[PDB]
């Protein structure tokens, strides 16, 4: 042509890396030393790889260890390279660019085998992808019958094929990371953060977690960045010794917290929300996760700290819509009393579209630009607040 | 990931018009244009210097090396500088410099001898603005 | 004339070199050019005389050649078979 036994000795050095006390890190400048600085990124790609541990319970459970976080920030920022790597390092691995897979490309082809003239199925890249890690090409430009299969592997962690012949619902558990890329293309200063990635917030939350990349411009930063450009140019990093850990961190870990983390875990969480359970859910999966570094058979009380804090790391992304109070609340009770203040004066219960985006738009601020009215005045019509009247007009609801 | 494009926006000159017409002229005049003077190499003797300046394989001098990094920072802050929308494009990402370090190396190819010279670098970085910028003509 | 836009193409006309990391990860090494205005001003041409010149020269357009184009894809052959 061209089941892993490990030998004895270097499981030892395992247990020996595993007293180092760098390898939290050290491991982390070995994961992907081609990689410049964006380190807090790797210690991601450096937990999810460990991420989680089965719980089946007596019956049902399996929330897995299966954790998944989409990249996003500046495009060109080498983001990509670290998947192709990925792509590599991974057993059962699985990549694919944007738009080129389709969501029936994730899951069974069914194509004719055409050799025998008949019809065969076929598992789709969500199957395959099933096992190991997945990296994701534009996420954002994903097909909108794209990421509802994976919704169903968000939650499911299984793909239910019921489609052509025969019904098959078959499970999928398995590690992915998207790689994203913002609209701006810049993700912008300010800005509300969620409308800034785009997609939808159902999507968005139920990420594991969101490293946003960005740049600073640092001095002082991309000139030794250049200089690690410099290098090639010509001409502690264990290799594939990691990646032997890799497998032999899985089945021979089983961590359980017990009680010490929990406490911890609580307070947090309540300043967390001063979120949600669903980071309530990683922050236990994530620290686990931790917990299967280290060949601890009980996690440690101090993880959740950064565990929280490399939730911290995207909340720290989230300093910088339909989540501030009233928006189109106020701006609804203005149409409103705004056409019924013309349905009153005017000699209609209603008034032009065209007059509402005069009497609408123009006098402030708060009046919201034409379309974003029209929302508002749909949002209105299924409150039965008010009456299309075509497209022509616009009139207030009738008693 | 492109490196480079040369933006082919054509605003009728006069004085330009007629010369170029006069070589829409000179042909069909004749099936000869080059003149007054030039004289292009053929492909065959050409080409032969291509793979042949191809092994050589410039080795970068760190004097401008340092100089492209200082240069970079540069247009890692000019480019960032003009912000929003208008001429652009940002962000002079490390991929243009990852390339036009490149370019100076294929560039040395054609002066071969691989000691990378900073007028060397600073050609490509000539062509580099050169891409753009005519889109205020 | 456009002697500039022809002062860049001897680059990608040799282009170089690449890189190796020993990673590894090894790096174009190789140059993309895109060339952008309208109308056609002749510049297919351009392309014309470059992979002309340039060894494993291809010349290509939109449609033109596809993506299936650009990938091995499966087609019965005529006569002596199958499927090649």
């Amino acid at each position: 042509v061209s089941v892993r036994q490990i030998t004895d000795q270097d499981l030892a050095k395992i247990r020996e890396v595993a007293a180092r006390e760098d390898l939290y890190s050290l491991l982390a400048r070995s994961i992907a030393p081609s990689i410049y600085e964006l380190e807090d990124v790797k210690k991601g790609i450096l937990l999810q790889l460990f991420g989680g541990t089965n719980k089946t319970f007596t019956k049902g459970g399996r929330y897995r260890g299966d954790i998944n976080i989409l990249l996003c920030g500046d495009p060109s920022t080498s983001k990509s390279q670290i998947l192709q790597y990925v792509h590599k390092i991974t057993p059962r691995g699985v990549y694919t660019s944007g738009k080129g897979s389709s969501a029936v490309g994730l899951t069974a082809y069914i194509t004719r085998d055409v050799d025998t003239k008949q019809l065969v199925l076929e598992s789709g890249a969500l199957v395959l992808s099933d096992g190991g890690v997945c990296c994701i090409d534009e996420f954002d430009k994903m097909s909108d019958s794209t990421r509802s299969v994976l919704h169903e592997v968000m939650e499911q962690q299984t793909i239910s094929i019921a489609k052509a012949g025969i019904i098959t619902t078959l499970n999928a558990r398995s590690s992915i990371l998207a790689s994203a890329n913002p609209i701006g293309s810049r993700y912008n200063p300010n800005l509300p953060v969620t409308e800034n990635i785009d997609l939808p917030p159902p999507l968005l939350s139920r990420f594991d977690l969101v490293y946003l990349v960005l740049d600073k411009v640092d001095e002082k930063n991309d000139r030794e960045l250049a200089k690690h450009l410099t290098n090639l140019y010509l001409e502690v990093l264990p290799v594939e010794f990691l990646t032997m850990y890799i497998s032999y961190a899985k089945e021979h870990i089983h961590p359980i917290i017990t009680e010490a983390a929990k406490t911890e875990l609580v307070r947090a969480y309540v300043g967390m929300r001063k979120a949600t359970t669903r980071q309530l859910e990683s922050m236990i999966r994530l620290a686990e996760a931790h917990a299967k570094m280290k060949l601890k058979n009980v996690v440690e009380l101090e993880d959740v700290q950064e565990a929280v804090r490399l939730i911290r790391s995207a909340i720290k992304d989230y300093a910088t819509q339909t989540g501030k109070s009233v928006i189109q609340r106020k701006l609804q009770e203005d149409l409103s009393r705004e056409i019924m203040n013309v349905l009153k004066d005017q000699a209609s219960d209603s008034m032009s579209f065209n007059e509402l985006i005069k009497q609408i738009n123009e006098h402030s601020q708060d009046r919201v630009e034409s379309s974003d009215i029209q929302e508002a005045l749909s949002r209105l019509q299924q409150e039965d607040k008010v009456i299309v009247l075509g497209e022509g007009v616009r009139r207030s609801v009738r008693l | 990931r492109f490196d480079i494009l040369f933006l082919m926006l054509d605003i009728p000159s006069r004085d330009d018009d007629e010369k170029l017409a006069e070589h829409v002229t000179y042909v069909h005049m004749h099936n000869k244009q080059p003149d007054l003077d030039f004289t292009p190499v053929e492909p065959s003797k050409m080409r032969e210097y291509i793979a042949y300046a191809k092994t050589k394989r410039p080795v970068m001098s760190e004097a401008v090396n340092d100089y492209v990094v200082q240069a970079y920072i540069r247009l890692r802050q000019d480019s960032k500088r003009e912000m929003d929308s208008k001429f652009s494009f940002g962000q002079a990402t490390p991929r243009t410099l990852l390339g036009i370090i490149r370019l100076s190396q294929a560039l040395a190819k054609l002066r071969l001898a691989d000691m990378v010279d900073i007028d060397d670098v600073e050609e490509a970085l000539r062509l580099v603005r050169v891409s753009k910028e005519s889109l205020y003509q | 004339g456009n002697l500039d836009v022809k002062k860049a193409l001897l680059l990608l006309l040799v282009g170089g070199v690449d890189k190796r990391v020993g990673d590894g990860m090894k790096i174009r090494g190789d140059i993309n050019v895109c060339l952008m205005g309208d109308p056609g001003v002749a510049k297919s041409q351009l392309l014309k005389a470059i992979c002309k010149i340039s060894p494993r020269g291809v010349y290509t357009t939109g449609k033109g050649s596809s993506g299936v184009g650009l990938t091995a894809a499966v087609m019965k052959d005529p006569v002596t078979d199958e499927m090649i």
